[PDB]
């Protein structure tokens, strides 16, 4: 199949007419392969597979409160970047 | 055609095979996992835990092996590599996978 480009989306639950709350959502690239021996001699905890990725993340956003409470943020631009943790 | 952003799937690639003791790195052919996964950060502030990012990963691995040339006396020369029967978007399981990001083409001899 094909996966949808990382791009801004209308958060349909925080979006009010005249004021849409935008959310970066999409697909980015990732590969998983048997970890190189090179890698194996640098790691303390050996892990058999090495994962390389990027996740759909906001290049820029705006902290914004909405619908009374909801402290939310407005994704203004997207990109394939770190998946972090 | 070719999706543009083909979702996580087995792809053919060449794994460099090496074993210390043996002089020659054999580059075998196998299937690795590569493609695209749908992901998206929360816009809503103050949620827990942190919604973790899914990643292209193995699902169904079968193993094959080769015997490296020129190894010495009692060195074992049969190194086995993985073959991706299937792939899938899933949590990069840190206990078992080295979860990171892009590297300049990593499966070459070295
Ligand atoms: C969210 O950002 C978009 C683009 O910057 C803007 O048009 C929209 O009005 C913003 N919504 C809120 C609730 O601030
Ligand atoms: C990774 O290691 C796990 C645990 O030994 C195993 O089940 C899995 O098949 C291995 N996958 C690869 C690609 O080596």
């Amino acid at each position: 199949q094909d996966c949808p480009e990382c791009t801004l989306q209308e958060n349909p639950f925080f979006s009010q007419p005249g004021a849409p709350i935008l959310q970066c959502m999409g697909c980015c690239f990732s590969r998983a392969y048997p970890t190189p021996l090179r890698s194996k001699k640098t790691m303390l905890v050996q892990k058999n597979v090495t994962s390389e990725s990027t996740c759909c993340v906001a290049k820029s956003y705006n902290r914004v409160t909405v619908m009374g409470g909801f402290k939310v943020e407005n994704h203004t631009a997207c990109h394939c970047s770190t998946c972090y943790y | 055609k070719e999706p543009l952003r083909p979702r996580c799937r087995p792809i053919n690639a060449t794994l460099a095979v090496e074993k210390e003791g043996c002089p020659v790195c054999i580059t075998v052919n196998t299937t690795i996992c590569a493609g695209y996964c749908p992901t998206m950060t929360r816009v809503l502030q103050g949620v827990l835990p942190a919604l973790p990012q899914v990643v292209c990963n193995y699902r169904d691995v079968r193993f094959e092996s080769i015997r490296l040339p020129g190894c010495p006396r009692g060195v074992n020369p049969v190194v086995s590599y993985a073959v991706a029967l299937s792939c899938q978007c899933a949590l990069c399981r840190r206990s078992t996978t080295d979860c990171g990001g892009p590297k300049d083409h990593p499966l070459t001899c070295d």
